């Protein structure tokens, strides 16, 4: 997952992120492991329960000003 | 009756095949008091990978109305035609049969986006420029 | 003044473009990279059933030759 | 020192440029040189370099089967080259490098590396 989409003006360092937008993630992810079929579902799909505790961090930078420890 | 806009692409070669086949699956349709509301016919277009082979196909948009009975042999018959490469149809629901989505793409291809060659000619005869036997 | 609904960039400041439909190749090339692919649902805030509904038209499309379904097909 | 050796003439079939193929998985690398039209010139790898246990599968064990491949094909005649990458193991770069240590333009880095339609179920590996 280099991803075939050549970066402006070649050279020998593959641009791997500006080209890749969902490839590996499940198909390629779960290597040397007994994949299931509905597992995923639970599993995987953990974007809102990882998106708190970046909302928490970000609070609380604030909230080391409001009670003035810095 | 319930719309089902069936979409199917062709091999370039074999494009010659489908003037006498096309005019027996309309009057299958209209055998049965559907009707044929546009057919389009867009003029060939790269595929993003072969099916059966080539890069190319000439894409064919029917816009049937036909009962619930016939559409499924119908969709049976586009599918397992070898003139025919493969083929989708869509459902009822949220379906245009006036005013076309492809209208303009359409047009851009036979302008534009044809290879403008003899393997591209055999698509027209079986393209807008179609011959069908009367009802 | 009254009644004017949906002018531009109002209900909402993505315009959803399509639903199901895929017999025109723009309206799937709407969400998809120079990559040949999809964009994930996160990013660009996307309401789900413009995409739920897209996830079929867009694998459709793909089997249909409309669209790369791999990286060996870029 | 020097002896009075007949001067050398021979041919293989002088390609002047080529493919390579990657193809990493998780436990080596197998880097293959072959002509554009499709035929290898030859092969090395990373577990004939000996570094075996996790070491084997490392950009750097990697790199130097790319450079033991790319010496032996001047015998070919090849002289440029252009490369395909198959893998999501080590050696994303560091293979390429090495094929560019060898005198290479490798302008052109086309991943084709196959996602399957979700294929073939992976080994469990551990019972746990």
């Amino acid at each position: 997952p280099v991803i075939k989409v050549r970066e402006n003006e070649p050279f020998d360092v593959a641009l791997r992120r500006f080209k890749r937008s969902c490839e590996k993630a499940g198909v390629l992810a779960e290597v040397r492991r007994r994949e299931f079929y509905e597992k995923p579902t639970t599993e995987r799909k953990r974007a809102k329960a990882s998106a708190v505790k970046r909302h928490a961090k970000k609070l609380a930078r604030e909230n080391a000003r409001r009670t003035r420890l810095y | 009756m319930r719309h089902y806009e069936i979409v199917f692409m062709v091999h370039p070669d074999q494009s010659e095949q489908v003037p006498g086949m096309i005019e027996r699956y309309t009057a299958a349709i209209t055998g049965a008091e559907g009707k044929i509301h546009r057919l389009e016919d867009w003029g060939r277009r790269q595929l993003a990978y072969p099916i059966n082979k080539l890069h190319k196909a000439h894409y064919v948009l029917m816009n049937v109305e036909a009962p619930q009975e016939v559409i499924d042999e119908l969709e049976t018959t586009f599918r397992f035609n070898d003139a025919v490469i493969r083929s989708m149809v869509m459902r009822t629901k949220h379906a245009v049969t006036e005013a076309s989505p492809m209208v303009k793409a359409k047009d851009e291809r036979r302008e534009r986006r044809d290879d403008f060659a003899n393997e591209t000619a055999d698509d027209a005869e079986a393209g807008d420029s179609e011959e069908e036997e009367e009802e | 003044a009254r009644y004017f609904r949906r002018r531009k960039f109002c209900r909402f400041t993505a315009e959803g473009v399509q639903e199901i439909d895929y017999k025109d190749i723009a309206t799937l090339k709407n969400y998809i990279t120079e990559s040949g692919k999809i964009v994930p649902s996160r990013i660009t805030g996307t309401r789900a059933k413009y995409q739920r509904q897209l996830a079929r038209a867009i694998k459709r499309a793909r089997y249909l030759s409309l669209l790369p379904y791999t990286d060996r097909h870029q | 020192a020097k002896a009075p050796i007949r001067a050398r003439k021979r041919v293989r079939k002088q390609v002047s440029d080529g493919v390579a193929h990657i193809h990493a998985s998780f436990n080596n690398t197998i880097v293959t040189i072959t002509d554009r039209q499709g035929n290898a010139l030859g092969w090395a790898t990373a577990g004939g370099s000996g570094f075996r246990g996790s070491r084997k599968s490392t950009p750097f064990a990697a790199q130097v089967a790319a450079e033991r491949c790319a010496d032996a094909v001047k015998e070919y005649g090849i002289k440029n080259l252009e490369v395909m990458v198959k893998g999501p193991g080590p050696g994303r770069e560091s293979t390429i490098r090495a094929l560019n240590a060898a005198g290479f333009r490798i302008t052109n880095i086309t991943d084709v590396t196959p996602i399957p339609h979700n294929g073939c179920r992976p080994p469990k590996k551990r019972r746990v």
